[PDB]
RNA sequence: AAACUGCGAAUGGCUCAUUAAAUCAGUUAUGGUUCCUUUGGUCGCUCGUACUUGGAUAACUGUGGUAAUUCUAGAGCUAAUA
RNA sequence: CACGCCGCGGCGACGACCCAUUCGAACGUCUGCCCUAUCAACUUUCGAUGGUAGUCGCCGUGCCUACCAUGGUGACCACGGGUGACGGGGAAUCAGGGUUCGAUUCCGGAGAGGGAGCCUGAGAAACGGCUACCACAUCCAAGGAAGGCAGCAGGCGCGCAAAU
């Protein structure tokens, strides 16, 4: 309902803006990241998939909610400097399961041949 | 150990990076490089704690990599590269420039420097010999080897070398009466004037300063810097200027 | 808790020399119940096993030690996965499912092998031991939580693996399924490969009969082609080795590896084990009372797991779970395929005759008319008496009760004694004589076919296939069974046998099965044990070999120092 | 067993040699000597055949130093036969047989030394074409006997390629030592290099020596 | 993709069995020694085919042994910061 | 990689004899360790202390070899034995004093079943390297092959006593 932002740090380096989000939300559940994304892109004359937003811890007693977001230049230094997957929990990427056993049991199989077999043996 | 050690646990760290107990169990160890493991901060820790224009580890690396950071206007791609004790840390895509230097309580400061100072640094020079034909050479503290000094340099005197060529423009020489700085240890970081030397024979020699309060100090004579001539310091110094108040005038200063 | 028992090894423990230790430091013994027997005029010494608490005493008083402890199995209810019902089977563990490799499981019969399948295959939510209330499928995953097996029922609860069950009981599988090979297999393949599946299963010969034509070899062949072409990742394979002979089982072994993508989960479960070095890569095992409770090991590897099996001894427990390691003239029947033309033999009284054949060879349509049915041509003996005859395929329909069945419908005057000690007393029918026939798994139904087939009286016994539905160790029980009731009833037998064990020990007389094998054949004159393998194996081209000490017939590797040497001389099996 | 290899076309063979009466001119001599191979057969009369090496009864190979029918265990290392280390400086003590030949080897490989008269019906009827062809610069000179003028890059042997469902396409191999105007700028780069750096000896030279006299002036005043 | 080459595999982890002037701790020394790597110095200082030289061996192709291994043997190719 | 200027070139990654200092390592100095005399005399010319000349080592030296000298430690407790003895930063009690504990997350040492001996490498007496012997164990076609949880989980066993 309401975004208050400390402090303030523009990022010439990774070309963004720092904050640290303040919501004050005094009759409701903890507000949607979506909804604090829109507030925020119109606030600050941006587009509203270019800016992330992260760790929302809401205080005890139902008061505000404080956390960090961030507001890229463009969407092309997103897909370069943002973790994936903080892009991956914006559909804008996903990755391949297999994920850590199969793999591994993968790697020490693949040890045990020479040649050109290493590919014809999973 | 059979071999060298690579890790760097965080509680035997050094006190003045100023790290967390509960963010990890690891603690970045410095590159090998020129300065000592105790006594130098490496980029990841001043980019990430002290101007926090990185959040995460990956961040400092993702900014190291585009060829962003100067250290003494050369290009460093490692992100525990050592820098300390007037290392020119310079940032040219925002344009500021900061020198490592230690504030009063012992810490290494962001201070910030003029864009025409950020030229030259000063530099303790160590050993002085001769070579292969009668070459002079000359070793800072910082391991920075010059041929062809200047022949009434000495060690424990100071030089200032262009940063862009590697050439000493002046020196100082090591009296009584120069203004200095400690690199050391429990009075590291006050700036005074000298008084004295005693001179033993076989063991560490002890400096007398005397503060622009008036109180006095002294410290072993491997951890004197000279900053300046008389009284007058060479370089932007931080804003308490090395003057040591008590617990009670800092409490007081705070309120 | 398991229950301790104390094991002597005969060697360093010579008791002449070391003042007989453990006798005087035992509780048992110091009240005077006698666990430990020694003296010192002795060899060795004696520990009870019924009079050991299992406590541990004994063991630091001595002075060669040479005294173990050692775990004798009970029932735990520790970790309990599955119970079936009141008073009933407890499967005690789950087997642990390995991605690409093949996993294979030998035990004894009624201990709960076919259980465990159902469950890994999402074909049973487990009750976890409690048949009242039942937990359902929350709190079964949050059972097998620090697991890998809650990550896996995942996969199974939401189908990302999917889980396809070769059946144990082959035999009834057409009642299900109507018309004809062609068109049962092929709707259902999923995959269009139809070209290693028939030629590394030996088929294609067979897909214009129908599918209820085939007898029991080829009716076991045709259910290792469905399973294979389908598209799923999870496969069990139920007794591979039923029905089969031994050149069409190593045939059965290589197309099951020709299932493993490495993504792919491959578990199977033998009673043969001499395949079983070239099907499987890692082996668990079961152990327990059978059909009161059954546990999993851990799995062992391919040539690790079957040694500690035969020893009975399993060394990651210390459990041990056992301590044991006139004439007739030739004819010509055509079905409606191909024809069998009999060469005409002698027969003999007192004497046992093996068939020695293939999948398809004739031995279920010559074990028909030695009984006076289907005879085309002129000729053919008639006995003179009632016959008895085993059927192959037991699809028994009967009212109640065994004692109904086995005991008032057949010899209501009974002929014991001597009818129960030499012929029921070693099969176990008596146990489950409570039982119904109708409730019976295979291994009891072949079992209790077998005592009527005993228990007629009749001139020529016709029995066929002791081996299918068995474990191992009651196929050498078998043997001892039929050797030494028709030799001393005096009369004779015909058996039909697959297995290389059984058919090597009993054979007086052989009868060999010679042609193309199912499109042309011809039985032989009666020729003797040593020839009489020795060609057929040469059919084959297999050869056979024994392990040195606990006798198990091994197949030697096809081109190798020991084949091809034994190949020269025509010995393809060593005193037969 | 034999295996029969020739070495000029490429084309080898397994034949099964079965009766050892035909064999004897082969047992009781060392590896790597030419054997007079008339014996085996009718259609060897004029070719001699090298004992190349072989395997074991039990299948472990020949070494050519060691000197007996029977086995032993050698200590082998990196640049030995019958060996593959894992790691830098891994010896193990392997199981090898000696370069005797006698008749209980299970192949005996052989390497025809010179053709005969005949066709052997697997061997000398067909030749394979040596793939992948020469890459370095002298190794086509050399083959194609080129000159001092002449050009290295156009005489290149193609590898015509064709596929099933592909459009067909020549692959020719980088030409490597071959002096491109890359290399003279890097020769001439270094040599720039080597003027810079002794200009700067000498300038630091006559700089110093000037201060120096400048400063025994100074020093010479007390 | 593979294999050659270079580097790392000597750090991390785990435990406390040996060890009572030994370990270890503060201290002091290497003027009695080595130091991969980083960072600066040095690298036309030498008065005596070069517009770039040679031989192979792997990946690959082809024949196999051994019941059995991250076993490897014979034949044919071709590179280098080997 | 950038591309040229009327022969000559800019920016780099890689390279090495050497010197410096950077992580260290190694060997040394002064002082400090729990109980026991039912351990008061120990150490030996084949090394115990020292001298000279060497070998060897990365260097200093009985480190080792040759020749010569008869030394060295000791109730201010040597030497021998015990230890459920890794050492330290520390812990629990605590008026001041003490007493007891410290295997344990940081540092330093030692070892990968017992002992040895080595390859590579700057760095090892490496054991997620090799070579044997001892001890115990797996598969075998009885010709041979491979071993090391005091890594994370796990099972055996011992236990009063310790996790997926
Ligand atoms: N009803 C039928 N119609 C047509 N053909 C049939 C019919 N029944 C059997 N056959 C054919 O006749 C042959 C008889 O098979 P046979 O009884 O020899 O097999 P079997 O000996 O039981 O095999 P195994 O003993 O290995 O189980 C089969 O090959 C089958 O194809
Ligand atoms: N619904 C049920 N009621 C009673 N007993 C059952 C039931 N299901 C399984 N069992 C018991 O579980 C055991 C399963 O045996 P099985 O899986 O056939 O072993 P195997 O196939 O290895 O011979 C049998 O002994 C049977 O008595
Ligand atoms: S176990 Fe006891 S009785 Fe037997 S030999 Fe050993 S000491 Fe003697
Ligand atoms: S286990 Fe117990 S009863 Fe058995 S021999 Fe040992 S002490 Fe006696
Ligand atoms: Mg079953
Ligand atoms: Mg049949």
């Amino acid at each position: 309902v309401t975004i208050r932002t400390r402090k303030f740090m523009t990022n010439r380096l990774l070309q963004r803006k720092q904050m640290v989000i303040d919501v004050l939300h005094p009759g409701k559940a903890t507000v949607p990241k979506t909804e604090i994304r829109e507030k925020l892109a119109k606030m600050y004359k941006t587009t509203p998939d270019v800016i992330f937003v992260f760790g929302f811890r809401t205080h005890f007693g139902g008061g505000k909610t404080t956390g960090f977001g961030m507001i890229y230049d463009s969407l092309d230094y997103a897909k370069k400097n943002e973790p994936k997957h903080r892009l991956a929990r914006h559909g804008l990427y996903e990755k391949k399961k297999t994920s850590r056993k199969q793999r591994k049991e993968r790697k020490n199989r693949m040890k045990k041949v020479r040649g050109t077999a290493k590919a014809n043996v999973g | 150990a059979r071999g060298p050690k690579k890790h760097l646990k965080r509680v035997a760290a050094p006190k003045h990076w100023m790290l967390d107990k509960l963010t990890g169990v690891f603690a970045p160890r410095p590159s090998t490089g020129p300065h000592k493991l105790r006594e130098c901060l490496p980029l990841i820790i001043f980019l990430r704690n002290r101007l926090k224009y990185a959040l995460t580890g990956d961040e400092v690396k993702k900014i190291c990599m585009q060829r962003f950071i100067k250290i003494d206007g050369k290009v460093r791609t490692d992100i525990t590269y050592p820098a300390g004790f007037m290392d020119v840390i310079s940032i040219d895509k925002t344009g500021e420039n900061f020198r490592l230097i230690y504030d009063t309580k012992g810490r290494f400061a962001v201070h910030r420097i003029t864009p025409e100072e950020a030229k030259y640094k000063l530099c303790k020079v160590r050993k002085i010999f001769v070579g292969t034909k009668g070459i002079p050479h000359l070793v800072t503290h910082d391991a920075r080897t010059i041929r062809y000094p200047d022949p009434l340099i000495k060690v424990n005197d100071t030089i200032q070398i262009d940063l862009e060529t590697g050439k000493i423009t002046d020196f100082i020489k090591f009296d009584t009466g120069n203004l200095c700085m400690v690199t050391g240890g429990a009075n590291l970081g006050r700036i005074g004037v000298i008084t004295n030397r005693e001179r033993h024979p076989g063991s560490f020699d002890v400096v007398h300063v005397k503060d622009a309060n008036g109180n006095s100090f002294a410290t072993r004579l491997s951890n004197i810097f000279v900053i300046g001539k008389g009284n007058k310091p060479w370089i932007s110094l931080p804003r308490g200027k090395g003057i040591r108040l008590t617990i009670a005038e800092e409490r007081d200063k705070r309120l | 808790k398991l229950t301790r028992i104390a094991i002597v090894n005969h060697d360093k423990c010579k008791p002449k020399k070391c003042r007989q230790e453990c006798k005087k430091s035992c509780p048992v013994v110091r009240m005077g119940k006698l666990c430990i027997e020694v003296t010192p005029q002795s060899k060795i010494a004696w520990i009870s096993e019924t009079l050991c608490i299992g406590c541990g005493i004994c063991i630091k008083k001595c002075p060669f030690g040479a005294l173990s402890i050692v775990n004798l199995p009970s029932n735990l209810e520790k970790e309990t996965t599955h119970r079936y019902c009141a008073n009933a089977f407890k499967l005690h563990r789950l087997p642990i499912p390995r991605p690409g490799e093949v996993l294979g499981l030998v035990g004894t019969n009624g201990i709960g092998k076919s259980t465990a399948l159902k469950i890994l295959a999402g074909k049973q939510k487990p009750n976890l031991g409690k048949y009242d209330d039942p937990p359902d499928w929350q709190e079964i995953l949050t059972y097998f939580r620090g697991s890998e097996l809650q990550n896996y029922f995942t996969k199974i609860l939401e189908d990302d693996l999917k889980a396809i069950i070769k059946p144990q009981y082959v035999d009834q599988i057409p009642k299900a399924a109507k018309g004809t090979v062609g068109s049962i297999l092929d709707r259902k393949d999923e995959t269009k490969t139809q070209a290693i599946v028939c030629q590394q299963l030996d088929l294609t010969h067979l897909k214009e009969r129908n599918v209820e034509d085939l007898s029991g070899g080829e009716l076991q062949r045709f259910a290792c082609a469905v399973v294979c072409i389908q598209k799923a990742d999870i496969f069990m394979f139920d007794e591979p080795s039923s029905y089969l002979d031994v050149k069409q089982r190593l045939k059965a072994a290589i197309t099951i590896r020709s299932l493993i993508n490495p993504d792919r989960y491959i578990i199977v479960v033998e009673h043969d084990l001499s395949v079983l070095d070239y099907l499987s890569d890692f082996i668990c095992c079961l152990y327990g009372v059978p059909s009161a409770y059954g546990v999993v090991t851990m799995p062992f590897s391919v040539r690790e797991g079957i040694n500690i099996f035969l020893d009975g001894y399993v060394p990651t427990e210390n459990l041990r779970f056992r301590d044991a390691s006139y004439k007739y003239p030739g004819m010509k029947k055509k079905m409606g395929e191909f024809e069998l033309a009999i060469v005409a033999g002698e027969f003999t009284d007192s004497e046992i005759m093996v068939m020695l054949g293939e999948n398809g060879t004739g031995k279920t349509t010559f074990i028909r008319m030695l009984a006076g049915r289907l005879k085309p041509d002129e000729g053919g003996e008639v006995p003179v008496l009632n016959v008895s005859y085993k059927p192959q395929k037991i699809s028994p329909k009967s009212t109640g009760s065994v004692r109904q069945l086995l005991h008032e419908k057949i010899r209501d005057a009974y002929t014991h004694p001597q009818f129960v000690t030499d012929v029921m007393k070693p099969l176990q029918i008596e146990n489950i004589i409570d039982q119904e026939v109708q409730t019976l798994s295979g291994g009891e139904l072949q079992r209790v076919a077998l005592a009527l087939c005993l228990g007629k009286p009749a001139d020529v016994y016709l029995i066929d296939e002791p081996s299918a539905y068995l474990d191992s160790e009651q196929r050498l029980m078998a043997a001892r069974v039929v050797k030494r009731f028709i030799l001393h009833a005096k009369k004779t037998a015909f058996v039909v046998e697959h297995d290389f064990i059984m058919a090597t020990y009993l054979a007086d007389r052989v009868i060999v099965f010679d042609g193309v094998p199912s499109k042309n054949t011809v039985a032989n004159s009666p020729q003797t044990l040593l020839a009489g393998m020795n060609k057929f194996l040469s059919q084959l081209e297999i050869t056979f070999r024994r392990d040195p000490n606990n006798y198990r017939p091994r197949i030697n590797k096809l081109n190798s120092i020991k084949d091809v040497e034994q190949k020269k001389s025509g010995n393809y099996f060593f005193l037969d | 067993k034999l295996n029969i290899s020739f070495p000029a076309t490429g084309c080898q063979k397994l034949i099964e040699v079965d009766d050892e009466r035909k064999l004897r001119t082969f047992y009781e001599k060392r590896m790597a000597t030419e054997v007079a191979a008339d014996a085996l057969g009718e259609e060897w009369k004029g070719y001699v055949v090298r004992i190349s090496g072989g395997n074991d009864k039990q299948g472990f190979p020949m070494k050519q130093g060691v000197l007996t029918h029977g086995r032993v265990r050698l200590l082998l290392s990196k640049g030995h036969s019958c060996y593959r280390p894992r790691r830098t400086g891994e010896r193990k003590r392997k199981s090898v047989r000696g370069c005797i030949v006698d008749a209980n080897l299970s192949v005996l490989n052989l390497v025809i030394v010179k053709k005969g008269e005949k066709d052997i019906p697997g061997l000398t009827d067909t030749t394979v074409p040596r793939r992948l062809g020469p890459k370095r610069a002298s190794r086509i000179r050399k083959l194609f006997n080129l000159s001092k003028e002449d050009d290295v890059r156009q005489y290149v042997v193609r590898k015509p390629l064709n596929k099933e469902g592909k459009k067909p396409r020549t692959k020719a191999p980088k030409i490597q030592r071959l002096v491109t105007p890359r290399v003279l700028q890097h020769k001439r780069r270094r040599i720039a290099l080597k003027k810079q750096r002794t200009k700067k000896n000498k300038e630091e030279a006559a700089e110093y020596a000037k201060l120096l006299a400048k400063r025994m002036k100074e020093a010479k005043e007390k």
